[PDB]
């Protein structure tokens, strides 16, 4: 069920550790799972190398729950491509965790560096410190991102967060930069704090709310007026919002931002 | 005074560069502020007096210049360099590209000496491998 | 090196061998009559022998592929490799250049043809050439919608424009006249195109029939070993079969004569799946690939290759800029552009070709309705445009395909749309390939059409020692039912040799030599040459943005240069 | 009388004045059609060692097109 | 004396190849058509240091080596580096670009050049939108109304206007009076000073401005009386100039891709021309810098699928701007060793990413005396390619045009320092 691993001094030139997911810790005793390859570099190394490793195994991914008992802020990739069971992580995350997802649970109780849930399908993610630019993004290149799950970050994050969503949902309870849900086609993001600029730049759909105040917003939008107690992708929002539709800058854009009256008086 | 730093390219500093970095040329063309002449005048300077800009990021002495392609009100330009990348915005938001235009920066004039190049280079405090 | 190559099923179409097991003997990158009794054996027991693979149209060399590479890096990322012997490489559907040249070798390919050079792009395609290992190549430069074609081919000025030809081909290091949407190209210039064969181009004012029609005059004056090799105007659009057979007919009573090679025909029509399309929009969108067939099997002046649809997520890369806007506006991805001065114009636009979709199904039914319908294998290659209707990988599912009505009925009944029934005859159709067919249009017929079956797309002697071993039976194998194992066993030859030297083996690369570049020597007399000469460096002067002596290339980009000569003298 | 003179110390080595001047037009299809010139040609002036050299004055007709495409002031019309 | 004609200039990417050189001696004493940048490259300055043979730092002092030694030491810190970053390459050939890149698949490196701290997010943008280009040429001869979107040509690109805009084309037949010529940029530039419209914008709202163009391009109200700073009528007079083109040209530059939104203001430039063709002709360039930065995003991307920021610490390629960026490893410190070659990150990073330089080993492979000198610990000098050595180099919209050998030089190319350095990496590994 619990298997620990607790960190040992982190290297300044960090680790990759696409491997430290339930579906591999499967069926592994926890002399296997030292022996699990990550990558330091441009080096192939082990997981004992820079862990300590306790617990018990188990067979099945949905039985495994993995916790960090130490900061690793300098190990990507982390949970990436789980698709059961959970991890917890007492500490920082680099960049990248449960990256591809496709189910389970992944826990951050520090902060988590950029790409977090970066094309993800399914499951939650939940960051109780700060997160940094591309939360739930795509992939250079590729217009098709995340699409689905759940991502919660209860602190702030930075820049083009759901850069081109297209499914899942996106919490925010802190502030963001600039650009939250550039190119988004479907989903839901909510920034229950501030917004500096460009919520939602060139997108196409999916749902952008706004509780803070949006410092500056888009002229490609049009004003559709204020909505009173919204529903959307299943939660429930009290309060008035001013309601945008755009970006039509884009054709045929059908995409939805709104912002809370109390501080947006300016934006319309 | 609060204002905003521009930078990028001028053929003097173009010049410079492909003369000599380790030339008096490339410090009279890229250890300058270009300010709008009614800046200067609310600043009490002249062309030639010494300017200490101080950000978020970093400080640097340079030369006041009077701008000859005229300035939006409240900006000035520092050409590309060492002195101007003493105090522009290193982040890159997750693209490897910082911020080297248009940074808040505080300016103030300033007595001291403009460094040269070999010298402005001594803060980052090269230790030898 | 001395090779003997023993008790192989050997398929060489151009000298008539049909399966015959037989020794092949190998020296000094040749092929011989005999070898010592110290020449070290490969043992092709109960498999199959072939030449080498001559690809005579795909996209691998140039600015419009590497554009497709730098502005597509998910692509990279969905295959990205490193086998340690070599260099590194990524890309599914646009491959990097040393990831290319492994590939066709891994299939058994020996000789590939980039088949568009933008003339003032020339050093890049030569330069990626250098970097793509193992096979022979050449390139195609443009000329349907260059700037001193039309003048010259208006004025009737046809030794004129054969002798700028003469010298735009020796100074790109290029091999045949290709024309692409002639007239057209230039028409987007201004955001515009050309609609049917006789619609002129802005200003120039002369018609895609008068531009088809000179440069194949031009191509037979020139003794060129290949002939012109057309991609149609209207092409992509519903009710396009007409355009095509009416540019099929323009050049019909040039007489062809190559002075290099065995070629006997005057017209080469390229990826023809996209120019057989009927209806008139995409609604009534139907397929008309059995006029198209019946105009070939008639006809006795034209080859042709296909542009098989290999149902993939792939990316389109052509010479024909307004067509590719035209894709962009309707799938909306992402669209590069490329107008070069005075010379040609390209666009590269993703698509996905889905099974599932009405429209590629039909597109897919197109192409083995024109494989399966055309009677003789010597008029038609086996291509994918690629990567435009598919990658080159998808080759041997392609032969998979072609030799296996049950692997297409799979694919009919489920997958594949119903439009690919409804809309076309393919269904009806249960003809299968014999290995003998297929070795011919993979090797011969394109091998006889370039010019080169003096050396190339045979396993006779006096051949290059260019030979694919693939680890198939056909005595103890059924093609029809274990397509699978078609499939498999024409991805990853056994054996293959490059010049005489082992370069495969089991699937895997063991060596990268750089392989020769092709290209045309022609000679014309020598006043027309320096007044088209003066003319040429007077508008360079004026109208280039570079400077006469800096534009041909130089002989630092071939370090393998292979001449071949058309006309002399 | 007015006539052309150079500030070489305030010149880009730009060119756009040497391509604006319709003598120079007119005698470089080259200088025509933005280039500099490579063939040998008199024209009235010419950008080097990375600056506006004068080397025909008495071709210059006064018209004050170069003056027009210098955003500097580098190459003007005044007495002598 | 004698001229030598056809000369390629290696600063810009405008990649002039009409440069007259004035050769003494064996050395190239004064230029014709060369603007005062690339004249400036082509002659020595007099009290300029051009470094005669390599050196070494023994703490405090620089010490003259051998080729051999210096680069033997250089394939040691390469070897034994966990995480090093091979930068630079955009003022040197083609060819040694490749070399580069298959010695960054042979130490495990991570291979980046100046787009990174450039063009890099023009680069993004494509990737994402798309990349609608023309050659000079085409512009020369056609365009009828040419942009420059925060880019100052006569500072940066001296020649650039002369030959694109003032020149007389085929269709452009009276040159500059034919072309309405657009500048963008939040100064009164000189390039702005020639400009027939001056769009003086607020800076850092490009992007909002070209929100609005594109939404009143569609036919959308926009829903602002002012943006940018700019009046929505205006907004609405600009759109009306760029869809009544017949051919239209938009150059931009730093002013875009430094500015607040950095490779989403590229990204919505390029969406905005794309559009535009249904009224009209319309087609972009970046203002590409070095003479040959564009060349290092060709070769690496047709050796290894990708432009820049291209880690092979995994043997296969990968590609994330903004993980494996030149200064992401530098100010995240995952970097433990940089190799310089054709570039001056010390002059020309920002601070953060200096610190970094002075706690790890750093290689120049450098001609002249630069603030990247000073924080060097080995120094390679090379021949300069497009004075000394010859080679490829790509012009800003892909045009390729081989660098002239003009003059001799003792000292080895970048190449063979590049394949010396190969040779001896393989050696340690
Ligand atoms: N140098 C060579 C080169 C080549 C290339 C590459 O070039 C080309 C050129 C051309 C293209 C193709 C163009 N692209 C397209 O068509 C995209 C789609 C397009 N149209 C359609 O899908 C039409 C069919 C559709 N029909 C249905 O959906 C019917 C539903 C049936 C059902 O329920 O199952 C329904 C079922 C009926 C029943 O129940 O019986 C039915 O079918 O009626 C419709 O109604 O519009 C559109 O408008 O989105 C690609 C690439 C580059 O360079
Ligand atoms: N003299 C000289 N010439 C060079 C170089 C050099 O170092 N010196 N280097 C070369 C290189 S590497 C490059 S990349 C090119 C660069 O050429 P440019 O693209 O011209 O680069 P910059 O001169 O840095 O900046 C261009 C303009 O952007 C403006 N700007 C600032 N903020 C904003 C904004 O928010 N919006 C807009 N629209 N504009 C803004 C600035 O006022 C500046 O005039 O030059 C090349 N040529
Ligand atoms: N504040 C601020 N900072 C900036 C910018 C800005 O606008 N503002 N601009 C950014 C941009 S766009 C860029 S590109 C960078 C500047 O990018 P850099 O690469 O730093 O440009 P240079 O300083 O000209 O450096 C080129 C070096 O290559 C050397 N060199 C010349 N020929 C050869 C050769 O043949 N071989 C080798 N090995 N070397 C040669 C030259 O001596 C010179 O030292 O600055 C960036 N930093
Ligand atoms: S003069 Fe004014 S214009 Fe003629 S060059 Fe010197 S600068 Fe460019
Ligand atoms: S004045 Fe009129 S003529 Fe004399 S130079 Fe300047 S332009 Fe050519
Ligand atoms: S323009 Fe760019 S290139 Fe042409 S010269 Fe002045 S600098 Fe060298
Ligand atoms: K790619
Ligand atoms: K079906
Ligand atoms: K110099
Ligand atoms: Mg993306
Ligand atoms: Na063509
Ligand atoms: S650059
Ligand atoms: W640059
Ligand atoms: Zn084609
Ligand atoms: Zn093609």
């Amino acid at each position: 069920s619990e298997i620990i691993l607790t960190p040992k001094e982190q290297p300044e030139v960090p680790l990759e550790a696409p491997n430290i997911k339930p579906d591999v810790f499967a069926g592994k005793s926890i002399e296997e799972i030292k022996n699990i390859q990550i990558m330091h570099g441009n080096e192939v190394v082990k997981l004992g190398d820079f862990f300590e490793v306790s617990g018990e195994p188990a067979d099945a991914p949905e039985d495994i729950k993995i916790i960090i008992d130490g900061d690793v802020y300098n190990t990507k990739r982390i949970g990436q491509e789980m698709t059961a069971g959970e991890i917890i992580v007492r500490g920082n995350v680099n960049m990248y965790v449960g990256a591809g997802m496709k189910g389970g649970k992944i826990t951050v109780e520090g902060n988590a560096g950029s790409w977090a849930g970066q094309d993800m399908r399914g499951g939650e993610i939940e960051i109780l410190g700060d997160a940094g630019d591309y939360v739930g993004s795509s992939y250079r290149g590729d217009w098709r991102g995340m699409s689905g799950g759940t991502i919660t970050v209860h602190g702030n994050a930075d820049n083009e967060i759901g850069e081109y969503m297209n499914g899942g949902k996106i919490i925010i309870k802190g502030d963001v930069n600039i650009m939250p849900g550039i190119h988004m086609n479907n989903g839901l993001i909510i920034i229950e704090g501030n917004v500096v600029a460009r919520a939602g730049g060139e997108m196409a759909g999916g749902t952008i709310v706004v509780k803070g105040m949006m410092q500056e917003f888009l002229a490609g939008f049009k004003y559709l007026g204020v909505e009173k107690d919204i529903e959307v992708d299943g939660e429930e929002l009290p309060g008035a919002f001013y309601k945008f539709e755009g970006d039509h800058a884009i054709k045929g854009a059908k995409g939805i931002v709104y912002a809370a009256v109390g501080c947006n008086g300016h934006i319309a | 005074m609060r204002v905003i730093l521009n930078t990028g390219r001028t053929i003097w500093q173009g010049q410079a560069i492909e003369s000599g970095k380790d030339l008096k040329m490339y410090v009279d063309a890229a250890a300058i502020i270009q300010m709008n002449p009614e800046m200067m005048k609310q600043l009490g300077i002249a062309e030639g007096d010494n300017v200490k800009v101080i950000s978020e990021y970093g400080d640097v002495v340079v030369k006041a210049v009077e701008a000859k392609e005229p300035l939006p009100e409240g900006m000035v330009y520092i050409p590309m360099g060492p002195w101007a990348n003493r105090v522009i915005r290193p982040y890159t938001d997750s693209t490897a590209t910082p911020s080297f235009k248009n940074i808040p920066v505080e300016i103030i004039p300033t007595d001291e000496e403009v460094l040269d190049m070999p010298t402005l280079m001594k803060v980052y405090g090269k230790v030898g491998q | 090196m001395e090779y003997i190559i023993k008790n192989g099923f050997v398929y060489c179409p151009l000298n008539g061998v049909d399966g015959e097991k037989m020794d092949i003997c190998v020296k000094d990158g040749k092929i011989v009559e005999s070898v010592s009794d110290s020449a070290k054996v490969i043992d092709a027991s109960g498999k199959i022998v072939m030449p080498g693979g001559v690809d005579p149209h795909s996209h691998i060399a140039g600015a419009k592929v590497n554009v497709g590479r730098m502005y597509r890096p998910e692509d990279s990322k969905r295959d990205a490799e490193k086998f340690k012997g070599g260099r590194a490489g990524s890309g599914f559907s646009v491959p990097s250049t040393f990831m290319t040249g492994y590939r066709y070798a891994q299939m058994g390919y020996t000789t590939a043809m980039e088949a568009a050079m933008p003339p003032l792009l020339a050093r890049h395609t030569h330069e990626e050439f250098h970097d793509t290992p193992i096979i022979d190549h050449a390139a195609y430069p443009l000329f349907g919608n260059n700037w001193f074609v039309m003048e010259y081919l208006k004025e009737g000025d046809v030794d004129a424009c054969a002798a700028y030809a003469s010298w735009l081909l020796r100074a790109t290091k290029g091999y045949t006249i290709k024309i692409v949407n002639p007239a057209g190209t230039e028409a987007w210039g201004w955001g515009g195109n050309v609609h049917g064969i006789y619609d002129p181009a802005p200003y120039f004012d002369i018609t895609p029939a008068e531009i088809i029609k000179g440069l194949a005059e031009v191509n037979e004056k020139l003794q060129l070993p290949h002939s012109i090799h057309l991609h149609c105007n209207d092409l992509g659009h519903p009710g396009n079969y007409e355009t095509t057979l009416a540019s099929f007919d323009v050049p019909k009573n040039i007489k062809p004569n190559p002075a290099t090679g065995s070629r006997d025909t005057v017209l080469y029509a390229t990826h023809v799946q996209f120019h057989s399309y009927g209806g008139t929009t995409w609604r009534d969108f139907v397929s008309e690939a059995p006029k198209i067939a019946d105009y070939v099997n008639k006809n006795d002046h034209i080859v042709i290759d296909v542009g098989q649809i290999t149902l993939d997520e792939t990316t389109t890369m052509t010479a024909d800029g307004p067509m590719e806007y035209d894709l962009h506006s309707l799938n909306g991805l992402k669209w590069a552009n490329c107008d070069v001065e005075l010379e040609t114009g390209s666009g590269v636009v993703p698509f996905i070709y889905s099974a599932r979709a009405p429209v590629p199904a039909v597109q897919w039914a197109i192409g083995m309705e024109l494989f399966l319908l055309i009677d003789n294998p010597e008029k038609v290659c086996l291509t994918t445009d690629s990567p435009n209707a598919g990658p080159f990988t998808r080759y041997p599912r392609v032969i998979a395909w072609l030799m296996s009505n049950k692997y297409r009925m799979n694919l009919i009944e489920g997958e594949l749309h119903k439009w690919a029934q409804r809309k076309s005859t393919v269904a009806t159709i249960d003809r299968e390939y014999t290995f003998s067919e297929i070795a011919q249009i993979t090797r011969a017929t394109s091998a006889k059409v370039l010019g080169l079956s003096d050396t190339k797309g045979h396993l006779g002697v006096g051949a290059d020692a260019d030979i694919a071993v693939y680890d198939i039976n056909p005595e103890t194998v059924d093609p029809s039912a274990e397509y699978m194992a078609i499939e498999e066993a024409f991805s990853r030859a056994a054996c293959v040799l490059k010049d005489g030297e082992i370069v495969v083996k089991d699937g895997e690369v063991v060596a990268s030599p750089h392989g020769r570049t092709y290209w045309v020597d022609t000679q014309v007399d020598e006043s027309i040459y320096s007044e088209v000469l003066a003319n040429v460096e007077s508008k360079f002067k004026q109208y280039y943005s570079v400077n006469f002596a800096n534009y041909p290339v130089q002989d630092d980009y071939l370090p393998k240069s292979a001449p071949v000569k058309g006309v002399m003298l | 009388a007015i006539g052309l003179k150079a500030y070489p110390e305030l010149c880009h080595g730009c060119g756009n004045c040497v391509i604006a001047c319709p003598v120079n037009a007119l005698r470089s299809p080259e200088v025509a059609g933005g280039k500099g010139p490579t063939d040998d040609v008199e024209i009235i002036m010419i950008v080097e060692d990375g600056v506006v050299n004068i080397k025909n004055p008495d071709l210059c007709g006064k018209c004050g097109t170069c003056v027009e495409s210098c955003p500097v002031d580098a190459i003007r019309l005044e007495e002598l | 004396m004698e001229y030598v004609k056809n000369v390629v200039c290696p600063f810009c990417g405008t990649l002039c190849d009409d440069i007259i050189c004035k050769v003494e001696g064996n050395e190239i004493v004064g230029t014709i058509n060369a603007c005062r940048i690339g004249h400036s490259k082509f002659v020595h300055a007099e009290g300029a240091m051009r470094y005669k043979k390599p050196l070494i730092r023994k703490n405090g002092e620089f010490v003259e080596v051998s080729y051999d030694e210096a680069i033997d030491k250089a394939a040691k810190i390469l070897a034994e580096s966990k995480r090093p970053l091979m930068y630079g390459w955009s003022c040197t050939e083609c060819e040694a670009q490749a070399v580069g890149v298959e010695l960054a698949e042979e130490a495990g490196a991570v291979i980046d050049n100046t787009a990174s701290v450039c063009h890099g997010p023009s680069v993004l943008a494509l990737q994402d939108v798309g990349y609608p280009i023309c050659t000079f040429g085409e512009v020369k001869n056609r365009a009828d109304v040419v942009v420059y979107w925060g880019c100052n040509p006569m500072h940066a690109h001296p020649r650039h206007m002369s030959r694109n805009v003032f020149a007389r084309g085929f269709f452009r037949e009276r040159g500059r009076s034919d072309r309405t010529l657009i500048v963008v940029d939040p100064r009164k530039t000189d390039s702005a000073k020639l400009a027939d419209i001056h769009l003086q914008l607020d800076f850092d709202r490009d992007y909002e401005l070209l929100d609005a163009m594109r939404a009143c391009l569609l036919g959308h109200e926009i829903l602002y009386d002012e943006v940018a700073g700019v009046p929505r009528e205006q907004i609405e007079e600009a759109v009306e100039v760029l869809k009544n083109a017949q051919f239209g040209i938009l150059f931009f530059g730093m002013g875009i891709t430094h500015s607040r939104g950095k490779h989403r203001n590229i990204d919505t430039a390029i969406m905005m021309v794309q559009d535009l063709n249904d009224y009209a002709k319309w087609t972009l360039i970046p203002m590409r810098g070095h003479y040959n930065v564009t060349g290092f995003n060709q070769v690496c991307t047709w050796e290894s699928g990708y432009p820049y920021c291209v880690d092979f610490s995994g043997g296969e390629p990968r590609y994330n701007p903004g993980e494996t960026g030149a200064n992401d490893l530098l100010q995240n410190r995952e970097a433990d060793a940089m190799m310089v070659i054709a570039s001056d990150p010390g002059a020309h990073f920002p601070q953060r990413a200096l610190e970094r330089m002075a706690e790890i080993p750093v290689i120049a492979i450098e001609p002249h005396r630069t603030p990247t000198t000073e924080m060097a610990d080995i120094i390679i000098p090379p021949a300069i390619v497009g004075m000394e050595a010859e080679g490829t180099a790509y012009r800003m919209e892909g045009v390729p045009i081989r660098m002239k050998k003009v003059v001799d030089s003792d000292l080895l190319s970048d190449r063979e320092i590049l394949e010396r350095l190969l040779e001896k990496v393989r050696e340690y590994k």
